[PDB]
C-alpha cells in the first residue's frame, strides 16, 4: 500500500563464476611465477546461518590450476638447449660394472658422433643410458623420442620442486570454503567461510598415490562422482599419513658436453661405485592398517555382506601403470603390485622397486619431449602418502590408477568455490523520496 | 567480504560500507584483464547508481512505488525473517523492470527540478 | 533506441539522455584490451569533470554562469527548436574552452562560500 | 536578458573517427579462432530520420584496418607450421606423358631429389610431382633463391566465413541505406548499428565473387572517374554464376622431413590428366556487360563507344583470376569474357585455368606459402558479384590491384563515428 | 600545477581544481599497466570520499570532531605559518583512525535519513 | 570545537618509483618513442621549496639504463645470426698501401661457406681487423667470439645515431628538477621546478669521457658518492666544451654475400687509395687549460698544498682501457694515455683501433657484427666530462667508468620522480548541516 523501492548498495549477495585467479606465496619455477606474496593472516570469515552448494568435480579451479602448470612448465623450457643434434644413430653395448639385483642389462654404455663448435667438425663422445631413454634399430640405437618430437633438454638451474602455491581471488570475487570434515564432495555445506586466498596447495605430480597433500580430520573420505559407475576415479583421503622412504642409490657424475656456440648437453656420466636398483620402503604394518582404514569404509557403498579384493593394476603406460613420481630431479617409475594384492574378508616392510627414465613425456603429450638432466651424487627422498586414486572392475576388486593430472588437485580443491559479488539491489521500504 | 551474509536483510544493511570499499580495493596480459574487469564492474554500478539518481549513497529512496505483482509479501516478514541471498532470489525475474521504472522516474525528476529553478 | 533523437530538436532529445548516457560504459587480442582501458579513461574525464563543475549525478546541470550573447546571439525560441543539437554543437564550437573554464571558477567560488556559510553558525 | 549555462550530459551528437573496431561471428577455419565474440541475430538498426551524413568511401578507414587485420591474421595462422627450407635442393625432372589429354607439353611435371630425414646421419630419395609455375633436366623450385617456403598447416581451413565488424564503447557505426549511393557525399537514409552486415573476406583478383549486389540497377563507383588513373568498381544488380573445376583425380604423398616435420607432396593422378578451366553462363554474361555499358555511358556520354578489351601486365596476379577454389590456386584465364564493341546505333563461355602450389601473396615477395596438394576432384561454384575495370575511341580492360579496394566494395556504406555525450546549451534557469 | 605547492595551506586550498583536474589527462603491457594504474588510484579516491559523504566536492565539512590527540596546534598555526607538505608530515599516523571515524559517522547519517523519510 | 573538513586537489607528493615513457622532438630510437613533446617549456617554479634530491640511488637512472638494453636487444631480432662463418679461415698479412704503424693489422681472409641451396658452397674473402681475428689453437684464424656464442648482425638500415630521449611522467606523477649550480649531486635543494618531461638527453655510448651532453652553468662541477672512498667513481663536469674530431681516412669499400634464403651479411672489401690508422685530434691549449680548472676545483676536497698527478687506465677490455668513441656505425678504440701525463705544434693527436664484433654492455653472451661503412668517417664531437677514479701527500687521478650508468647519471641527477597524493585532512572552524 505504502511501499517505495529503496535502492541499497554494497549488498552481502553472490551468484556462482568462472572468473581468473591469481597465485601467491610465502630459481623455483613458481617462486619466479608467484612474485605476489601471502598475507601471513588467513582473514578467513565465519558465515553464520548458510547453506551453500558446493560440487568438486565441475569446480573450474581445476582448470585453471592445470591450465596454469602446463602453460608454466612448457614456459621454463623455452630458453633451453635443444638436442636435436643428438638424434644420430648410437652404438650402444651393456655396461659391465660391479652391477648387482637384476640391473644388468638395465644400463648402456653409448657412444656417438655429434656436432662441435666449430661448424666443419664432429666430436666422438659417449654417454650412459636407461634401456627405456634407448630404442634398438639393429649395437645400433636411436633415443626413443627423435621420430616424433625435438627433446628439449631442460635448462639445468631451474628448480621443479613443487612449492606450496596460494590461489586468491580479484577484487570483486571470493572464495568460499567447505569446512564440513564430512564433506561428500557434491552438495550443501554448513560452516562455509570466506576467504580470500586459499590453502597452499603443493603441485606435486604423481599417479596412483599422491603424496604431501591434506589429511582427513577423522577416518577415510572416500569421494567420486558416481561410485556405481566403476568408469569414474576414486580419490581417497586418509586421516593419517603413511611414510614412504626412497631411493636412487648409485653415486653419479655429470659429462659436460659442449655442442655448439654456447649450447651444451648433460650426459650421464660414469658411475662411482657398484650399481644397485631404486626403490621405495613402506612400513608394512601401517599399510595394512591403512586399508583396513580403507576398505572398512569403502564398504559403506558395497554393504558389509561383501568381499573387497586389490589388483596391481594393468594399461599400456608406465604413467599409469607403475607410480610416477618424481623424486629430487628424476623420475620414479615404481612397482606397487606388491602394495595392492591383498583381499578382505570379515618392524617389517615392503620394498617397491622403482626403474628410472631420463627423457620424459609429460601430460600425456607426443609433440614434445624433455631431457632430464642426470643429478649427481646419491638422491633420497622421503615423502608422505595422503591419499590414492582407485579405479573399480559377487566379489569387488579396485586397482590403482589416475594419470589424468585433474584428480590431483581435485584432492585439494574441493573445499573450495569461486562466486561474484553483486553488491547491487532493490527491496521494499516505508521511505520515500523528497 | 560476505560476513554479514545469512543474517537477516535488516541486519545486513548495517555492513554496506564494508561490503562497499572491498569491491574496488582487493602472461601478465592475463592480471591486466582481471584489473581492468575489475574496474569496469565497479563502473556499471556507480553509473546506475548516478543515472537512478542516488549517487553518493548507500541506501536511496525512490519515487517508484512498491508493485505486488513483484512480490506480495509484508513489511515484516522481508526484513526481519529473511537474508538477503533469500530475497535476490525471490524477485530476481523483475530486475530489469524496476531498473527501467527508475530510470524513466529521474529523468521526470530532472526536467521538474530545471522547471523549477526557471521561476 | 541508442541516437535517436540525433535528428530532433534540442528540446526534444533531452528527453533520451538516459538513453544515450547508459550505453557509453560498454551498455591479436591485445587490442581489445587497449580498447576497455581507453573506453574507460574516456568516460571517466567526462565523469570528472561534471564533478569539477559541480554537476555530478545530473543528467541536466543549472549552472550559474550567464550565457554571453557573443558566444551566440540567438532566442530560446531559435534554440530549443528548429535546430538539432549536431548543428548546435558546430555553431558555438569555438567557446567551448572559454565556457568550461568559466564553470571552474564559478563552483570553485561556489564551494568556498559554502564551507563559510556553514562557518558561520 | 537572464539567459544561463546549463550542462546536458547524453546528448546526442557525434564526431568523425578512428578506432580499433573488433570482429564477431554467427554460430578450425583461420577465422573461426579469432572472431571469437558471437553476434547479435537481430543487430537492431536504428533509423535516423533527419539525418544527412557525408560519406567517403575513398577515405574510410575501416578499409584499412580490415586489410591490416587479415594480413596479420594470415600470418600468425602460418607460423606454427613445417618449413620447407629441406626441399631447397636441386630436382631431377622429366615431364609427365601418362595419358594427357593434350595441352600441356610439360605443364605436369615427375621430379625426384635427396632431402632429409628422421635423423641427422641419413638422407631419403623422394619423388613428387609439382606444376611448371612453381619450377625454373635440372630444375630449381621458384621460392628458393630468396625468402623462404612455408607449408602451410593441413589443419587449418581458409575458407571465407562471415566477419562482422562492431564498434568498441563510445563508438558507434553509421550505415548508409541510399538507393544508388555512389561512394560519397551526403546519405539521406542514414541508420546507426553496432556491427556490420558480415562481410566474406573473399581474395579474388579481377572479379569480385560472393559480395553484395545492387537493388535497382548496376552501380558504377571511382574515386575520380575523369581521372583515368583509377580502378571502376562495378556492383552488379544480378549475380553472374560460373562453374569452375579442376578434373584430375589426384593424391596426397606423406613425406618426413625429420622429427614430427611433415611434407605433403602432390602423388600420382588417377585417371586421364586434364586442365582445370571455368564455365560463365554466356546470356548472362552477355546480358550483364550489356547493363555496365548503359551505365558507364552515363559519365563518357550517349556518342560513345565502350569497347572492351583484355589486361597486359602479365604476371598472374592482373591478368588472370584468382579464386583460392577449395584452397587451390587457380589463376584462370579471363580474356574471353572481354572482347567486344557495343554500339548504340546452352552456349556457355569456358575458360582455362592455371593451378600454381607455391603461392607469394598479398603482393609481397619476402614471404612464401606452399599450398599442400589436395586429394579428389576439385568443383566450386560461385556468384560475380562485381568487376574491377579500368580505361585507357577509350577502351576498358579487367583491372586489378591492391586488395583494399576488394574489400572497399562491402565497407563502402559504413562510416566510424565517435560520441560525444557532454554539451551546452543556454537555457532559462539559474544554479541558485 | 603545483605552483601553490610551497604556499600556506589556507591560500593552497585555492587551487584544488588545479591539481584535480591534471589526474586523469596529465612496452605495450607497461604502457597498460601505467595507465590502468593512473585509473585505479583515481577511482581509489573517488570510492573514499563517496563512503565519507564527500562525493562530488572538492572540500567537505563532516561530524568528526578534530581530536587534540591528532594535533593539538591552534587554528590560526594551521592554516597559517604552515604548508600542506609540512601538515602532511605532521599527520601521519593518525590517519587511518580518521578514515574510520568517517565511515562510522556516514553510516550513521544515511540510516538516519532513511528513517526520516519513512515519516 | 574544530571539525574534521577533507580536502580533495591538495599539492603535496611522496617520493615514488614508476614507469616514465619516451617522448621525442630509420633510427632504432624512431617508433619506439612517438609521442612528440615539449612544444611549450613547462618550468613551473616551486616558491618556498626545498626538496631533497639524491643521483646515487635514483630510479630514472636505473630505467634508463633497462629501456637501452632492451631496446638495443630488441633492434637486433630481426636480422642476421651468421650461423655460418665460424669454419676456420686462411688469413693473408696484407701490406699493400700500409704503413710499418699498421703492420698486421688487415688481414685478407678467405674461407668456405654455404649458400642458397643446402648441398652447395661457395669460396669467399673478405678483410678483417686484427682485434677481432684469433688463430686457431690447432696462418688459419677464427673469429674471437664465434667459439661461445652467436654474433648478430647489425641491421643494415638501422641507425644506432643517439637523438634526443625526454623521459615523461604518467598521469599521478610528477617530475621535480634542481635549479641549483651548486648542487654536485645531493642534498636539499632550494629553486626546484616542476616538468611533465625532461629536457632532451642524447643516449650517448661512451667509456672515460663524456661526450655530447649539458656543460655546467659556472664553475666544474665534481661530483662523488663518497670523496674519500678510492672504490667510487668520480663524474666531472665542465663548464666548456672541448672539441674533439675522430677519422677513420681509409676510403672502404663493402662486400655482399649471399647467404642462404636472400640473407645478406656485409663484408669489409678492399680498401681504395692509401691505408692509414684511425685518430683524434684535441686541441693542446684547450685540453690543458680544461684540465687546471678541474684541478683548481679538485683541491678543494685534499688541501691547497696537495699535488693532483694525472695518469693513464689500469688495465681490463678496450670497454674500459681506452676510450671508445662511437661513430655513425663503428666503435673506434682510442687511446688516451697522452692526455693524462701532467702533475699540478697546438694540438694532439690520439691513435684509434676499429674493432667490428661487439660485446656491449660488459656482457659476454651475445654478440654483435658491426657491418662496414663505404668511404671515410669523420666525426666532431664536443667532451663535456670526464670519468675520473683517485688512487700521502700526492694523489693520482685516472680514467675509469665502464659502467653505463655513470653516463646516464650526469645529466638525470638534477631530476627526481614523486606520486602525487591529492587527498588529505586539516581541522575547521566548519561542521557539515
Ligand atoms: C614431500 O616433502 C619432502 C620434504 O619437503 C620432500 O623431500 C625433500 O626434497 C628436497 C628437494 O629435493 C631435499 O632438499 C635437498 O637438500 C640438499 C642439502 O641438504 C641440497 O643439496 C639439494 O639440492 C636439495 O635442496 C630435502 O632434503 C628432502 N627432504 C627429505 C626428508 O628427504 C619430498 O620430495 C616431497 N615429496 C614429493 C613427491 O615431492
Ligand atoms: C562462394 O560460396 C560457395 C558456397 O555457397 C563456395 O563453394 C563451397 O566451398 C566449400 C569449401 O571449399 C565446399 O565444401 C566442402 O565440401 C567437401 C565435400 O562435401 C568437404 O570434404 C569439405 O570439407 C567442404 O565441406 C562447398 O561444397 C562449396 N559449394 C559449392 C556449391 O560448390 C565458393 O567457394 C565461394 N566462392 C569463393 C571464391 O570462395
Ligand atoms: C655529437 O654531435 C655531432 C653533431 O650533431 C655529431 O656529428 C654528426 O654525426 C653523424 C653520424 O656520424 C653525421 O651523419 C652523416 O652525415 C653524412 C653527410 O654527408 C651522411 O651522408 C650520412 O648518411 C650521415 O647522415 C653528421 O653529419 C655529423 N654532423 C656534423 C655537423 O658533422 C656527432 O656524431 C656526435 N657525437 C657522438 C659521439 O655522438
Ligand atoms: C524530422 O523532421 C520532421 C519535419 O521535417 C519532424 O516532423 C514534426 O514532428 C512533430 C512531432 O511532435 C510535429 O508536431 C510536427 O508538426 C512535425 N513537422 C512537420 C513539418 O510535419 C520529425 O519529428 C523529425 N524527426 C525527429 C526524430 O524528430
Ligand atoms: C583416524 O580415524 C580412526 C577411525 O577409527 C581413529 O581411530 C584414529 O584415531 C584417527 N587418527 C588420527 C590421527 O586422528
Ligand atoms: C625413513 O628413514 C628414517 C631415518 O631416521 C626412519 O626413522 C624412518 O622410520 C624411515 N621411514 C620408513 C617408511 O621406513
Ligand atoms: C542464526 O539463527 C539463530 C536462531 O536459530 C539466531 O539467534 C542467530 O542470530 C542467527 N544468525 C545470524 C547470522 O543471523
Ligand atoms: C501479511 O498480510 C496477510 C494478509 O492476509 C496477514 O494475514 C498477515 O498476518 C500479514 N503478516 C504480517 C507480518 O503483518
Ligand atoms: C571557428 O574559427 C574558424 C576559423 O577559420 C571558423 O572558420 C569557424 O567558423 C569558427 N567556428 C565558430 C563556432 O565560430
Ligand atoms: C618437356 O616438354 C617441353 C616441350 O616444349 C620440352 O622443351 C622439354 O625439354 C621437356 N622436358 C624434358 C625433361 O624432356
Ligand atoms: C591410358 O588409358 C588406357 C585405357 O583407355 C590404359 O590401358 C593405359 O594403360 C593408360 N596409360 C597410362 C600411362 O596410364
Ligand atoms: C642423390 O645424389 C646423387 C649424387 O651423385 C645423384 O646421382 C642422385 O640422383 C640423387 N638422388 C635423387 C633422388 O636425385
Ligand atoms: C528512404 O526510404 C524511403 C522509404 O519510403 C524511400 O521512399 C526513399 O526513396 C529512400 N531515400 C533514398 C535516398 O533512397
Ligand atoms: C579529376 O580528373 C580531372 C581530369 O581532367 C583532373 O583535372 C582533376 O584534377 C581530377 N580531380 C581529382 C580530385 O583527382
Ligand atoms: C573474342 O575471342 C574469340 C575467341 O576466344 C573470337 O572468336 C572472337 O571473334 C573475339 N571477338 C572480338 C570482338 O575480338
Ligand atoms: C614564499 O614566502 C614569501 C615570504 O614573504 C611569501 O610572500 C610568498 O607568498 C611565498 N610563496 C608562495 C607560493 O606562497
Ligand atoms: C580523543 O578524544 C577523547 C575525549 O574524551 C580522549 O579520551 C581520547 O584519548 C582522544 N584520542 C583518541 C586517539 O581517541
Ligand atoms: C707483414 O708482412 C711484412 C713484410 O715486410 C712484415 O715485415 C710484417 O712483420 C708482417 N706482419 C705480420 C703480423 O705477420
Ligand atoms: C674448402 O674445403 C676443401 C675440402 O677438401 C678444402 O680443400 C679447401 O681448402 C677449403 N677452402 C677454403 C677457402 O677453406
Ligand atoms: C656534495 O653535496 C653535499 C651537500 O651537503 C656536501 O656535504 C658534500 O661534501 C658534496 N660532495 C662533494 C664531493 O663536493
Ligand atoms: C678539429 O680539431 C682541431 C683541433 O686542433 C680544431 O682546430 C679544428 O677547428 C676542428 N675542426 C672542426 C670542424 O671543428
Amino acid at each position: 500500500e505504502n511501499l517505495w523501492v529503496t535502492v541499497y548498495y554494497g549488498v552481502p549477495v553472490w551468484k556462482d563464476a568462472e572468473t581468473t585467479l591469481f597465485c601467491a606465496s610465502d630459481h623455483n619455477v613458481w617462486a619466479t611465477h608467484c612474485c605476489v606474496p601471502t598475507d601471513p593472516n588467513p582473514q578467513e570469515i565465519h558465515l553464520e546461518n548458510v547453506t551453500e552448494e558446493f560440487n568438486m568435480w565441475k569446480n573450474n579451479m581445476v582448470e585453471q590450476m592445470h591450465t596454469d602448470i602446463i602453460s608454466l612448465w612448457d614456459q621454463s623450457l623455452k630458453p633451453c638447449v635443444k638436442l636435436t643434434p643428438l638424434c644420430v644413430t648410437l652404438q650402444c653395448t651393456n655396461v659391465t660394472n660391479n652391477i648387482t639385483d637384476d640391473m644388468r642389462g638395465e644400463l648402456k654404455n653409448c657412444s656417438f658422433n655429434m656436432t662441435t663448435e666449430l661448424r666443419d667438425k664432429k666430436q666422438k663422445v659417449y654417454s650412459l643410458f636407461y634401456r627405456l631413454d634407448v630404442v634398438q634399430i639393429n649395437k645400433e640405437y636411436r633415443l626413443i623420442n627423435c621420430n616424433t618430437s625435438a627433446i628439449t633438454q631442460a635448462c639445468p638451474k631451474v628448480s621443479f620442486e613443487p612449492i606450496p602455491i596460494h590461489y586468491c581471488a580479484p577484487a570483486g570475487f571470493a572464495i568460499l570454503k567447505c569446512k564440513d570434515k564430512k564433506f561428500n564432495g557434491t552438495g550443501p555445506c554448513t560452516n562455509v567461510s570466506t576467504v580470500q586466498c586459499t590453502h597452499g596447495i603443493k603441485p606435486v605430480v604423481s599417479t596412483q598415490l599422491l603424496l604431501n597433500g591434506s589429511l582427513a580430520e577423522e577416518e577415510v573420505i572416500i569421494r567420486s562422482e558416481n561410485i556405481t559407475n566403476n568408469a569414474k576415479n576414486i580419490l581417497v583421503q586418509l586421516n593419517e599419513s603413511v611414510q614412504i622412504n626412497c631411493t636412487r642409490p648409485n653415486n653419479n657424475t655429470r659429462k659436460s658436453i659442449r655442442i655448439g656456440p654456447g649450447q651444451w648437453f648433460y650426459a650421464t656420466g660414469d658411475i662411482i661405485g657398484d650399481i644397485r636398483q631404486a626403490h621405495c620402503n613402506v612400513s608394512k604394518a601401517t599399510w595394512n592398517e591403512t586399508l583396513g582404514k580403507v576398505v572398512k569404509q569403502l564398504r559403506k557403498h558395497f554393504g558389509n555382506n561383501t568381499i573387497i579384493r586389490f589388483a596391481n593394476s594393468s594399461g599400456g603406460d608406465l604413467e599409469v601403470t607403475t607410480h610416477s613420481f618424481n623424486c629430487g630431479g628424476e623420475f620414479f617409475y615404481c612397482n606397487t603390485s606388491g602394495l595392492f594384492n591383498s583381499t578382505w574378508i570379515s618392524n617389517d616392510s615392503i620394498t617397491l622397486p622403482c626403474r628410472i627414465k631420463q627423457i620424459i613425456n609429460m601430460w600425456q603429450r607426443i609433440g614434445q619431449a624433455m631431457y632430464a638432466p642426470p643429478i649427481q651424487g646419491v638422491i633420497r627422498c622421503v615423502s608422505n602418502i595422503t591419499g590414492l586414486i582407485l579405479t573399480r572392475d559377487t566379489t569387488e576388486t579396485f586397482r590403482p590408477g589416475g594419470g589424468d593430472m585433474r584428480d590431483n588437485w581435485r584432492s585439494e580443491l574441493y573445499k573450495y568455490k569461486v562466486v561474484k559479488i553483486e553488491p547491487l539491489g532493490v527491496a521494499p521500504t516505508r521511505c520515500k523520496r523528497r | 567480504f560476505l560476513g554479514a551474509a545469512g543474517s537477516t536483510m535488516g541486519a545486513a544493511s548495517m555492513t554496506l560500507t564494508v561490503q562497499a570499499r572491498n569491491l574496488l580495493s582487493g602472461w601478465g596480459i592475463k592480471q591486466l584483464q582481471a584489473r581492468v574487469l575489475a574496474v569496469e564492474r565497479y563502473l556499471r554500478d556507480q553509473q546506475l547508481l548516478g543515472i537512478w539518481g542516488c549517487s553518493g549513497k548507500l541506501i536511496c529512496c525512490t519515487n517508484v512505488p512498491w508493485n505486488s505483482t513483484w512480490s506480495n509479501r509484508n513489511l515484516s516478514e522481508i526484513w526481519d525473517n529473511m537474508t538477503w541471498l533469500q530475497w535476490d532470489k525471490e524477485i530476481s525475474n523483475y530486475t530489469q523492470i524496476i531498473y527501467g521504472l527508475l530510470e524513466e522516474s529521474q529523468n521526470q525528476q530532472e526536467k521538474n527540478e530545471q522547471d523549477l529553478l526557471a521561476l
